[PDB]
């Protein structure tokens, strides 16, 4: 789908206004949620015409990790803080040794006595 | 191609007029034969392959002398084979030659102390791709001169006439005949030549499948040079070090197999397959 | 002490007594030999055992069964490949004429004709290799014959034409490479008194005999250490100081690659800028010498042009090992500055 006009700071000043009007069509005194859902139903009409991310972040983590060391073995203690440390989520235990046992049907990783080879 | 296999199935239309075409044709062989005999050479042009009407002749009128037949279209015949042929069993002679042109004087000196040799020649295809040099023809020409060599050829291609020279016209001695027999080029297209990828991905490495499917992928979004390539491959993690990426590019390249000399289409199909 | 020398005799590359894992294909070479003593092409990688495995198959066909001769060829023993047909000929008694006269005897025991490495006797037009297929199915014919090929082309490059006619189409069977299981299986099976080698083995080409390589390896350096998973991983990362003039050399060639961003530098500017840099830090014949030496190291690869001067260098090694590789980082940064 392409846009028929740019979207600019002039879109929101649109939208409330348009809110406005349609709390002016019924006699109230406030502005409700489908106030608001009538123009931005009317904007999505007019302006246009016609786990997995757990996976990727596991991988992104392990590229990250493997090479900053630059060798193919590396402490376990370094592994765990680095993969924790640079992502807002510390991962579940339970689900990084299921993408290891993935991985390991998969031929990519080996992990031995806490040390992990490509 | 392999389809052409199974495409033989189809039945032939309007075939009782090909029939009477062949019977009118099949009165003229007294007629050749007298031709040939007085020492005239001919050539017969036409549409359809003339090969049945030929080899009718061979085994109605040729069965009690000596013949030696050539079938042209074969890609892999020379006129050294024919005269090899010649001396080894028409002369019953094993000596090898030092040249060609020796072999011709030997061969022309031979018959012309041995007049009781008779020789018939039937050539299929004489516009082959290998029988179309110049001296190829001077050499067949040269043969034909005798007149203990009787000659039957045949016209295929177009731009036969630009074969010959007025000497050469002179040396042949040639008279036409128009025989359209419309039949179709089955053996003289079978031996010219106009699967293998999946045979061959299909017992290697799974690693060399992937990285050449990842190849065929960016192959088909738009060259890869070579440090981008070998990033990609690390980021699949089917590459350990570029060593052993070289080294199944050089697999690859042993099989001729950067740019992939295969069709895009096949490819396509190939993927999903 | 004992232990480790049998061990490593049994690891040989002899052919053993049995091969287990190749169940079935000497299953379907057995039935289609049987069927034809009451056209075979085997195609895999090297390293599958096909010469052994069809070896120990004749063998036990000529123990259980009489009647047949089998010969063995191989391709490699013959400098042109016309001479297969007189080899054959002296293993039997105008000479292609006698051996088909002798092939379509009305009597005459069957004839089993094995050549070893069939790649190996291509042609320029490759008649011979038509010929040879062409013979099973001429009249009167007692012919079974086995071709053995390391190349999975021969049926497509060289045999359009029996393609073409479907009589002649021989029965191709394929060797697929030992898995892990197999490999382990093998293994198990030759010490009847791992994994992670089994492994690596199949991932990278499925050789047993690779493996068989790897664990002697690993014994003599076992052995060597008591006379005196680790072991196998060493062994197998050693097979898969520098002259300091080598070192400015070789520092100089990355920063004109870096600089003017070619692939290949001219021999002239690369001693140009070796001198520049000798000059920085105070320190013809020599450079090419030094870059000939850096060639046998297989550091650097020359593609040669007869000339000193378009005698071309390129690099083989990726720039982050090349950094790691060196142990100072002093004449890292001085060279950079």
């Amino acid at each position: 789908t392409a846009r028929t006009s740019p979207v600019t700071a002039r879109t929101l000043e649109t939208l409330i206004r348009l809110a406005t009007a349609h709390a002016k069509a019924r006699m109230s005194k406030t502005v409700d949620l489908q106030d608001a859902e009538e123009a931005v139903e009317l904007v999505q009409y007019a302006y246009f015409k016609k786990s997995e991310s757990r996976l990727k972040a596991f991988k992104v983590a392990l590229l990250d990790v493997f090479r900053e060391a630059h060798a193919q073995s590396i402490g376990m203690n370094r592994l765990t803080e680095s993969i924790n440390r640079d992502s807002e989520e510390p991962f579940s235990s339970v689900e990084i040794q299921a993408a290891l046992s993935k991985m390991q049907d998969d031929n990519q990783v080996m992990v031995s006595e806490g040390i992990i080879f490509l | 191609q392999t389809l052409r296999n199974l495409l033989s199935k189809v039945s032939p239309s309007f075939s009782a007029e090909l029939k009477q075409l062949n019977q009118q044709y099949e009165k003229l062989f007294h007629k050749w034969m007298l031709q040939l005999h007085l020492g005239f050479n001919i050539v017969l042009y036409g549409l359809g392959s003339k090969r049945d009407l030929l080899e009718r002749f061979r085994t109605t009128m040729l069965q009690d002398s000596i013949h030696v037949v050539i079938n042209g279209f074969f890609p892999g015949i020379s006129v050294k084979s024919v005269l090899n042929s010649i001396t080894e069993e028409v002369l019953d002679h094993m000596g090898t030659f030092r040249s060609i042109l020796d072999q011709l004087d030997w061969i022309v000196n031979k018959f012309k102390e041995d007049s009781s040799l008779e020789l018939f020649l039937l050539i299929h295809n004489l516009d082959s791709q290998m029988l179309r040099g110049e001296k190829s023809q001077q050499i067949i020409g040269q043969l034909s001169s005798l007149h203990n060599i009787y000659l039957i050829a045949s016209i295929d291609h177009l731009n036969a006439p630009l074969m010959w020279d007025h000497a050469k016209q002179s040396l042949f001695n040639w008279l036409w005949y128009e025989t359209t027999t419309y039949s179709p080029y089955t053996e003289e297209t079978s031996y010219e030549n106009s699967s293998s990828l999946t045979h061959v991905l299909r017992s290697l490495t799974p690693n060399a499948r992937g990285i050449f499917r990842l190849l065929i992928k960016y192959q088909l979004d738009n060259g890869l040079s070579f440090q981008d390539f070998y990033q990609q491959c690390r980021e699949a993690f089917l590459v350990n070090s570029d060593l052993t990426l070289r080294a199944q590019l050089t697999e690859f390249r042993d099989h001729k197999l950067l740019l992939i000399p295969v069709d895009n289409g096949t490819l396509t199909d190939f993927l999903e397959k | 002490g004992t232990c480790y020398q049998q061990a490593k005799l049994v690891l040989n590359t002899a052919v053993p007594d049995r091969l287990p894992a190749r169940e079935r294909e000497m299953d379907v070479i057995r039935n289609f030999l049987r069927e034809h003593i009451c056209s075979l092409y085997l195609s895999g990688a090297p390293g599958t055992g096909k010469t052994a495995c069809l070896s120990r198959i004749l063998q036990d066909l000529k123990k259980e069964l009489k009647g047949f001769k089998t010969i063995m060829l191989n391709c490699m023993s013959l400098r042109t490949a016309q001479a297969v047909f007189p080899a054959i000929a002296q293993e039997i008694c105008d000479m292609m004429r006698k051996l088909e006269k002798h092939m379509t005897a009305e009597k005459g025991p069957m004839i089993v004709l094995v050549l070893d490495e069939m790649d190996q006797l291509d042609s320029k037009g490759q008649d011979v290799l038509y010929t040879l297929f062409e013979w099973p199915w001429l009249s009167n014919s007692h012919l079974v014959l086995i071709g053995i090929a390391n190349t999975l082309d021969l049926t497509d490059r060289i045999l359009p034409r029996l393609q073409a006619r479907e009589k002649c189409k021989p029965q191709l069977l394929n060797f697929p490479p030992y898995t892990r299981n197999q490999i382990v299986t093998i293994l198990q099976d030759r010490l009847n008194q791992v994994q992670f080698c089994a492994r690596k083995v199949s991932a990278v080409s499925g050789d047993v005999r690779k493996a068989l390589d790897v664990c002697r390896r690993a014994i003599e350096i076992v052995e060597s250490d008591v006379k005196s998973l680790i072991h196998i991983s060493q062994v197998i990362s050693e097979v898969d100081s520098f002259p300091l003039q080598q070192k400015i050399l070789v520092c100089s060639l990355m920063l004109l690659i870096r600089q003017l961003k070619i692939k290949e530098v001219t021999l002239g500017k690369l001693y140009e800028a070796y001198s520049k840099v000798c000059r920085k830090q105070q320190v013809q014949s020599e450079c090419l010498s030094l870059s000939g030496l850096l060639e046998a190291r297989g550091i650097l690869g020359l593609k040669r042009n007869k000339e000193t001067r378009l005698t071309k260098v390129f690099f083989k090694i990726e720039e982050k090992e090349i950094e790691h590789a060196l142990k100072d980082k002093a004449l890292i940064g001085n060279i950079l500055a």
